[PDB]
């Protein structure tokens, strides 16, 4: 225990020093969302089947959806994507409280659409449309929904990595994590961005 | 000149020193000999199927 | 580094020279570490007949008889695998 | 002048009697600072809070069987016939305010307190807290988990109810009646005649307010002393040794944290009282013979009776002109569960042969027998407590009743065998573990050697290092070991400044470097003490 | 990452030409016209590998040829610092029992065993996560 | 390579499969059984009017 | 009528013949004889899903319905005309009574569902295990009709419950206790299903006794 | 195989490392011949 | 946050619609978290208090 017999200052660093070599959680993570991608895909290709074997009038009568709380929705997704990036900017700086703070408004913004969501869903419901209620119904709430349990597993993941930034030191370890949290994150708008076009324009 | 060897090699192993490591396993060596057990053990349970 | 080592006196008193050695159970001297062999033979043997005495009861099933005629079985496969290797010293 | 009326106070006290000398022996007594000792304390809130509630709730519960009709608020039970004591408890439930609150954080507070002296239990159990001396403390610790048990069966029995009123029916009745040589004896005597004597309820109440928390109160203060003047055994540790406690002093810092536990203990069985239902008897309608439910079940405490009860395989003996009822096997099956939990430390001593004065605990690792035998009886223990409720099980988990109870009939001798092994081979395992650190120290990332492609995980010595790159192997010392450099000073120092915005640089640089020297100063003072102490 | 990137890029060919090719074809020579369930799943399939061979190759001309992608390299020339791979770890059985609870009240329609599942994968993915960086105990 | 990339990951996909792997086994215990839909577990088949 | 007649034959022969032969006569192991169940029994079991039943088990489970109010009338009159049985309740109008199903009494109501009903199913109409792989199922998704005709028929496993022996009023309390215990707010806070001991001891258990522990982890200090 | 796989790595050149390493003077063969087929 | 959930326990108590309402009635809703705002106001006020103690 003289000083060390690992001459490291991090008792976990980055799995492999990404300035000339391939970031290994990076990989991953990007692998992982590209299965991800296909699970939507999955959830795509029942919507499109319910669409196609409709009878001309896709959203059924009942059903009547409400872009004046979508368009909001969706531009706040976006935002937040922009300032994921700002805190993957300062991620990638040594700015520990810059990240937080542009995570933190993040997962504030992710929350607002998660309620928008939400709120959305109580309408709908209300105004008829339910899962069981019609197949329009059935699928556009399995695809919106499902992508709101992952817009929720990216809240958790941003809390987790504000809690681990919290409770040890920034390194490029937490960097790296940082940077795959965000590359989640804008899968998610990315796909969301997908789903609003499919859904409400495309209809 | 000669190695000093043992006339055969460790049959199975102390008491408890492998309970702990499936538990805790992060060595791939061990997860593939775990999936490999554990697969075979569906072997029989599936192939038991098919003899019914 | 920010660790301290500990010293330990921890007041002893079967003195271990007989039974488990620290090669087998690291900690044999630290507390209660063997249960003679006999004790656990006995006591799968006894948890087998109970099962197979379970067999004697108030109900019409037969796949309830068959699961403690298996679970009795095995057990007493298990006893006696462990008695048999340990007589011939632990041999095949 | 708060100042000098507390001088003038102090005086005063030290006047008319002589404190000083006992007041400041409690305040510099000292207490181990591990998390697991709190458990016995958990146990200590839940019973004040029991006793709190409890005083309340006597003031408005009425134990009689006289017959009523309710004609109360709530519409549901309106003119069906009940007892007072049914009828005052849904008067607590409705027609009190805060009563259903009270009634029901007076519930989940029992339940917490079975359930924090089952965990004690554990701790001190699977740590030896009971050999040589602190074995009497055992043994009146295990009367007061069986004092509590009861307690808590004769108040959820208290209001007479369908459910608590079919769980007597079966055990208090049965059982009794089926003890062979006076079994009908102690029934008539208990209920002063046949089963729904008109003073069973009266009985229980007496028994459930004063009796036996009277006992309990008794038996808490003299656990509490014993604690107390038998200094709390500790875990080993850098100057922990067998004549010394290694601690905090009662008076700056256990007795603030000891509060603010209670006080924290006492939030969450207010908040469970408040957010989670317990035991609903408006749901619950007055007890009827005719009358049952499917759940029939006994609280968790007693739910390992009652799973006994259930699985046991229907043996009844029948000598001459005489029966044996299959609850006679239940009753004795209790009577040695109590009898070897008692006894136990005794029963360990004859076995081990260890009567030597221990007061530091041993880790549950470093016991493999011991453990692996607690291990075994809590399998068991589980294994009842689901078959008790294995009605419940099947209904909601798709698995038949049938299934269910011989799931635990054989278990029940199959289960605990499977635990004793695998907790018997863990705990040697565990073992293992800390010999391998001690002997290469703590793991790290994986290094490539320069020359060649070797790959060497780049451990961390926890001792001495020997000339070369291997290290002095170390000697197992009682007391748990860093395996993880996430836990020693490895990457630990983030911005001081908060969680939105830094700090200046002056002040975080002040910040951690008097942190750290007050960590090499804690380091320094216990090595210097276990230097002295051993040397 | 010249021949990672190309690997995923030739998918990404392929994957494309499929997916225009079933959409046409199903279109016009189709029952009910386009399929719909295929033509989507393809055209995804080829976002996945897509995605993936874009990553590869930004990572491919944003770092210099390293060792391994390099014939004739000497094992030397990679010897250095390796990052951290974690040791011995018991969360992730942890977490796989609490999804498995997790799935067991999905499939039992049970809201309260959901519940306790989805707190479970919390808690042993916060334990995961933290392992590595929970830092020492501070009294 | 000494190990994969993520080895704490290739871990919990072990018990991912082990324990995702019983509970499908576990359609036995239950008084109806297991599936009864074949292995491709068809549309209508599946839904909860048929294999309820 | 003759067209529901008509209708009705014509989704028996194609729903059910395998099973319950064609003349309405039981297949030998595989169904039993619907001569003689009467409309009732039609309306809540192929309502409540249980008959487009495709296994033979313990207990044939509920399920979404396969047929729409209509189609459950002319197999229900159809049934009735082959057999002649018990009659589902019906209003005014003519449709399937549900509020009229509802009794005055609900202490009456919950006497009468203790008596009989609590037996297997719960306190207040959770479900119950019975002996091999059955179970009575929570009564909070049946409606007043379905729980009459539940007691007018027994379904399986379960005490046919005649008008003689449960006059149509106590029917009507007992369905307005049912309705009334399902429908009702849990007072005092979240009821853990409806059971009290086994989901009361696992909450204090994984709730009040993870929160104390860790709150003890969190005050005091590993060693 | 050692926790990490590897206490070396011999010279890679060929999608048979070990064959090379065991057997040296079958390095030039392994060349000479692959073409051929 | 001790205190304010004990002056909300207080002012909850003294004026919150407590007892019983029959079924389906207007109140149900209130009468049904009555009991549970109770024990969220105290548990919250005493936990509250308990944890600015530990810190
Ligand atoms: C009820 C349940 C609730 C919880 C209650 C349990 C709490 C127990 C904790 C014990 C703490 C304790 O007693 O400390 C007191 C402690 C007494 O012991 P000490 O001072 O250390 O004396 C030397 C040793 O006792 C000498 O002892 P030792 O260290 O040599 O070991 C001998 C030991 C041997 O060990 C034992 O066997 C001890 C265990 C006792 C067994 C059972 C006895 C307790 C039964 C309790 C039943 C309760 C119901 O025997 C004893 O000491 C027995 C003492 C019995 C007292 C138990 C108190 C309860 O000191 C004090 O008295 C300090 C308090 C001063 C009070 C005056 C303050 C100002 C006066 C104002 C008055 C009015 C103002 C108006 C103007
Ligand atoms: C559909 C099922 C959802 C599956 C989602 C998980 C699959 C992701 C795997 C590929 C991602 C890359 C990777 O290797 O993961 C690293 C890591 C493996 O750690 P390792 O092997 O020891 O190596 C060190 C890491 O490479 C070192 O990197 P790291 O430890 O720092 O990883 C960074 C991010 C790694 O990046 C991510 O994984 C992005 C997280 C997106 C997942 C969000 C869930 C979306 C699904 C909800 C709808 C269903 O870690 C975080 O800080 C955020 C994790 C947040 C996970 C939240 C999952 C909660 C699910 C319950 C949601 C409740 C709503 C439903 C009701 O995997 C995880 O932490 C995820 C845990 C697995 C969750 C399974 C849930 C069952
Ligand atoms: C409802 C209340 C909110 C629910 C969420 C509370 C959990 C967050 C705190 C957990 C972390 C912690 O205690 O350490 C930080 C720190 C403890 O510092 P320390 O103990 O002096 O040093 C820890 C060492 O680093 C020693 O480090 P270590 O690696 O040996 O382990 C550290 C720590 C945590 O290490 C882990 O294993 C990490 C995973 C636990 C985090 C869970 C987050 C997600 C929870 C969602 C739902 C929970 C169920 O160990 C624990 O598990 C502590 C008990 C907390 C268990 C949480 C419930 C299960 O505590 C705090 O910052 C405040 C904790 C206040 C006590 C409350 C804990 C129990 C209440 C939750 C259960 C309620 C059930 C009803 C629902
Ligand atoms: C609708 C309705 C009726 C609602 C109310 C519900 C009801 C009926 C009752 C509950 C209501 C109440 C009154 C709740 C609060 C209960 C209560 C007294 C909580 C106190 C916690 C609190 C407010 C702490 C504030 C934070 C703070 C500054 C703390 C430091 C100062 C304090 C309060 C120190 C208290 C120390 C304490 C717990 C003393 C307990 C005395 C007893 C019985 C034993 C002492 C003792 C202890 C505590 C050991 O751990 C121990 C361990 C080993 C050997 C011996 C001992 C020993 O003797
Ligand atoms: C605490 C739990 C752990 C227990 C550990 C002990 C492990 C040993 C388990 C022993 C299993 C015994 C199974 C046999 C039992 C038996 O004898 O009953 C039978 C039913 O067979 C079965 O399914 C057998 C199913 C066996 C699967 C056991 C699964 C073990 C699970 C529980 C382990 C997970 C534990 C989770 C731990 C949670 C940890 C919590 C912290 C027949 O009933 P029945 O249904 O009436 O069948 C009639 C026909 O016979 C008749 O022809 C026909 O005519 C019909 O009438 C038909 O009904
Ligand atoms: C940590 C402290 C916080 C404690 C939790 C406190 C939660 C407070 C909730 C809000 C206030 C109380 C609401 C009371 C209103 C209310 O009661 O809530 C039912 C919901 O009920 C459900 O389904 C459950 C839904 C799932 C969410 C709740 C799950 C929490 C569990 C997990 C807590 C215990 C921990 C156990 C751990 C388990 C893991 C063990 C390893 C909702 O109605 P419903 O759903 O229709 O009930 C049916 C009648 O209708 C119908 O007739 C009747 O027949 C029934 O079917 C009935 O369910
Ligand atoms: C690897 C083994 C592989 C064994 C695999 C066999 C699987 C086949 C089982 C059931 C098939 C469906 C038939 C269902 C009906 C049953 C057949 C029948 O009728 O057989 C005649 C009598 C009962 O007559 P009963 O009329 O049913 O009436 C009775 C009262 N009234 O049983 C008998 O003697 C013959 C015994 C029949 C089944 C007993 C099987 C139970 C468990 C076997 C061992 C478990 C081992 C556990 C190990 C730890
Ligand atoms: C009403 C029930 C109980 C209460 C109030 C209670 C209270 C306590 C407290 C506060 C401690 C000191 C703190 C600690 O060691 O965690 C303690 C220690 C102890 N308890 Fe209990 N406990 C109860 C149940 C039990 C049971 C069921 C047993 C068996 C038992 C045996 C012991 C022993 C042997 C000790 C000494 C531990 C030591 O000295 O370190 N107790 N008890
Ligand atoms: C010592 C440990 C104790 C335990 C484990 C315990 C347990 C219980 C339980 C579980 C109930 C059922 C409450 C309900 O169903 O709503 C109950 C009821 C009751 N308890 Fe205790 N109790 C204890 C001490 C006390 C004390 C000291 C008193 C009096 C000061 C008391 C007075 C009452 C009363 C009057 C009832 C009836 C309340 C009702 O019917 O709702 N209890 N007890």
């Amino acid at each position: 225990m003289t000083s060390a017999v690992g001459t490291s200052g991090t008792a976990i660093t980055s799995r492999v020093h990404s300035l000339n070599r391939p970031n290994m959680v990076s990989v991953g993570t990007i692998v992982w969302l590209s299965s991800e991608l296909m699970f939507f895909a999955g959830l795509f290709a029942m919507y499109f089947t319910a669409r196609a074997q409709a009878g001309g009038a896709w959203p059924p009568e009942p059903t009547e959806l409400n872009l004046a709380l979508a368009v909001p929705v969706t531009l706040v997704l976006i935002a937040s994507s922009f300032t994921c990036q700002m805190g993957v900017f300062a991620a990638e700086r040594g700015d520990v409280f810059g990240l937080r703070r542009w995570y933190v408004i993040t997962f504030l913004m992710g929350l607002f659409f998660v309620l928008g969501q939400g709120y959305e869903y109580i309408h709908l419901v209300e105004h008829g449309t339910t899962i069981p209620g019609s197949a329009y119904g059935s699928v556009f709430y399995l695809a919106t929904g499902f992508h709101g349990l992952h817009v929720i597993g990216g809240l958790v993941a941003f809390v987790l990595l504000l809690a681990r930034t919290k409770m040890s030191k920034f390194t490029p370890a937490q960097a790296t994590a940082a940077i795959v949290v965000s590359y989640y994150w804008h899968f998610v708008d990315i796909v969301w961005i997908a789903l609003f076009a499919t859904i409400y324009f495309v209809r | 000149e000669l190695e000093a060897r043992r006339p055969f090699p460790e049959r199975m192993g102390p008491k408890g020193n492998l309970i702990y490591k499936l538990i805790t396993t992060t060595d791939h060596k061990l997860i593939g000999i775990m999936y490999c057990v554990v697969c075979f053990a569906f072997f029989l349970v599936g192939g038991l199927m098919a003899l019914f | 580094m920010s660790s301290t080592q500990d010293r330990s006196q921890l007041d002893p008193e079967v003195e271990r020279h007989t039974g488990v050695d620290v090669e087998d159970v690291p900690s044999a001297e630290w507390g209660w570490s063997h249960m003679p062999i006999g004790v656990m033979h006995i006591g799968g043997l006894l948890s087998a007949a109970f099962l197979l005495v379970m067999m004697r009861g108030n109900h019409v099933g037969h796949v309830e008889d068959w699961f403690l005629i298996g679970f009795a079985a095995v057990i007493v496969a298990l006893v006696g695998r462990n008695w048999w290797l340990r007589r011939r010293g632990w041999i095949r | 002048d708060f100042a000098k009326l507390a001088a003038a106070q102090g005086d005063a006290i030290d006047s008319r009697y002589h404190p000083s000398a006992a007041v400041r022996r409690q305040l510099n007594k000292v207490f181990p600072t591990h998390w697991s000792f709190l458990l016995g304390e958990i146990a200590l809130y839940s019973f004040i809070i029991l006793l709190l509630t409890g005083v309340w709730l006597t003031l408005f519960f009425d134990p009689s069987m006289a017959h009523v009709t309710y004609d109360g608020v709530y519409q549901p039970l309106r003119g069906v016939q009940m007892s007072r004591a049914y009828e005052t408890a849904l008067d607590i439930s409705f027609e009190v305010r805060g009563g259903l609150f009270v009634r029901q954080v007076h519930h989940w507070a029992a339940l917490m307190f079975a359930a924090s002296i089952m965990v004690h239990l554990a701790r001190i159990f699977f740590t030896g807290a009971f050999r040589r001396p602190r074995e009497a403390n055992w043994v009146i610790g295990s009367l007061l988990l069986i004092l509590a048990m009861f307690e808590g069966f004769f108040g959820y029995s208290l209001p007479d109810d369908l459910l608590s009123g079919t769980g007597i029916r079966a055990a208090l009745s049965g059982i009794t009646m089926g003890i062979p040589v006076i079994g009908t004896w102690m029934h008539w005597a208990l209920f002063g005649g046949d089963f729904p004597g008109e003073i069973l309820i009266p009985r229980l109440y007496a028994l459930h307010i004063l009796l036996i928390p009277g006992i309990i109160l008794a038996l808490i203060g003299a656990h509490l002393a014993l604690v107390w003047f038998q200094k709390h055994t500790q875990f080993p540790g850098p100057g922990r040794t067998e004549t010394n406690v290694v601690g905090v002093r009662v008076m700056p810092v256990f007795a603030v944290k000891s509060g603010a536990f209670f006080a924290m203990i006492t939030g969450v069985l207010g908040l469970m009282g408040g957010l989670l239902t317990i035991n609903p008897i408006w749901n619950l309608g007055p007890y009827k013979p005719s009358q049952v439910s499917a759940g029939s079940q006994p609280d968790f405490y007693m739910m390992w009776t009652d799973g006994l009860i259930r699985l046991w395989p229907a043996w009844e003996f029948y000598p001459f002109g005489h029966t044996i009822p299959q609850g006679v096997w239940v009753a004795v099956g209790m009577g040695l569960v109590f009898a070897l939990l008692i006894a136990y430390p005794f029963i360990e001593k004859k076995v081990t042969g260890d009567d030597a004065h221990h007061n530091l605990l041993q880790r549950p690792r470093d016991v493999p027998v011991r453990t692996a035998i607690g291990s075994m009886a809590i399998a068991l223990y589980l294994l009842l407590t689901f078959a008790c409720m294995n009605d419940i099980i099947a209904l909601k988990f798709h698995i038949s009743l049938n299934a269910t109870t011989w799931i635990g009939r054989i278990g029940m001798v199959v289960l605990p065998a499977i635990v004793y092994f695998v907790a018997y081979r863990w705990a040697i395992s565990l073992q293992r573990s800390d010999r391998e650190v001690l002997e290469h120290g703590v793991e790290t990332g994986i290094i490539k050697r320069l020359p060649h492609g070797a790959y060497v995980e780049l451990h961390q010595p926890l001792g001495p290092v020997d000339e070369h790159g291997h290290p002095i192997p170390l000697e197992y010392a009682g007391a748990p070991l860093p395996k993880r450099m996430n836990k020693l000073g490895s990457g630990g120092a983030p911005g001081t400044g908060s969680f939105l915005f830094p700090d200046p640089a002056v002040e975080h640089e002040a910040l951690t470097e008097a942190a750290h020297a007050s960590e090499h100063k804690s380091l320094t003072a216990l090595k210097e003490h276990q230097d002295r102490i051993h040397g | 990452m010249h021949i990672e990137a190309r690997l995923f890029e030739i998918l990404t060919a392929f994957f494309a030409l499929a997916a225009v090719v079933y959409a046409v074809l199903t279109a016009m020579f189709a029952t009910g016209g386009v399929e719909w369930a295929g033509t989507t799943a393809l055209v995804l399939t080829t976002g996945l590998t897509l995605i993936t061979g874009t990553f590869f190759r930004f990572v491919a001309r944003r770092l210099d040829t390293r060792p391994e992608d390099y014939e004739d390299a000497e094992i030397s020339d990679g010897a250095g610092e390796l990052g951290f791979f974690a040791p011995h770890s018991w969360w992730p059985i942890l977490i796989s029992l609490s999804f498995s609870t997790a799935a067991v009240g999905a499939a039992l329609w049970l809201p309260w065993l959901i519940a306790a599942g989805v707190a479970f994968v919390i808690t042993s993915v916060c334990g995961l996560v933290f392992e590595y960086y929970w830092g020492p105990e501070k009294h | 390579a000494p190990d994969v990339a993520f080895p704490r990951l290739n871990a919990l996909s072990f018990w991912l499969f082990l324990f995702g792997a019983l509970i499908a086994i576990a359609g036995f215990i239950t008084p109806g059984g297991a599936a009864d839909f074949g292995w491709t577990a068809y549309s209508p088949l599946t839904d909860a009017i048929h294999s309820p | 009528q003759s067209a529901l007649l008509r209708t009705g034959k014509q989704l028996f022969e194609t729903s059910c013949v395998s099973c319950h032969g064609a003349n309405l006569q039981g297949v030998p192991d595989r169904g039993p004889s619907l001569i003689g169940t009467g409309e009732a029994a039609v309306y809540f079991q192929v309502s409540t899903g249980r008959m487009p039943a495709m296994r033979g088990e313990a207990q044939a489970p509920s399920k979404p319905p396969h047929f729409d109010e209509s189609q459950i009338d002319a197999l229900g009159a159809y049934v009735q005309a082959n057999g002649g049985g018990p009659t589902v309740p019906r209003d005014d109008h003519g449709a399937v009574a549900q509020e009229s199903l509802i009794g005055g009494d609900v202490a009456r109501g919950g006497d009468l569902f203790r008596l009989n009903c609590a037996s297997c199913h719960n306190f207040t109409g959770k479900g119950g295990a019975l002996s091999s792989g059955k179970y009575a199922p929570d009564l909070g998704d049946a409606n007043p009709a379905q729980i009459y005709t539940a007691m007018l028929t027994g379904p399986q496993n379960m005490p046919k419950f005649s008008d003689r022996q449960l006059t149509p009023d106590e029917k009507r309390d007992i369905v307005a206790y049912v309705r009334e215990s399902a429908e009702t707010p849990s007072y005092g806070g979240y009821g853990l299903g409806g059971f009290g001991p086994a989901p009361e001891g696992m909450a204090m258990w994984i709730i009040g006794m993870v929160a104390a522990i860790g709150v003890a982890m969190w005050i005091g200090s590993r060693a | 195989p050692p926790r990490h796989n590897f206490t070396e790595l011999p010279r890679i050149r060929s999608e048979r490392p070990a064959f090379e390493l065991h057997y040296p003077h079958m390095v030039e063969r392994m060349r000479a011949e692959a073409h051929v087929g | 946050l001790g205190g304010l959930s004990g002056l909300a326990l207080l002012l909850v108590f003294l004026f919150w619609p407590w007892e019983y309402q029959p079924f389906g009635s207007e109140g149900e809703f209130l009468y049904s978290l009555a009991t549970p705002l109770y024990g969220l106001t105290f548990g919250l006020s005493i936990l509250s208090i308990g944890i600015g103690a530990v810190l």
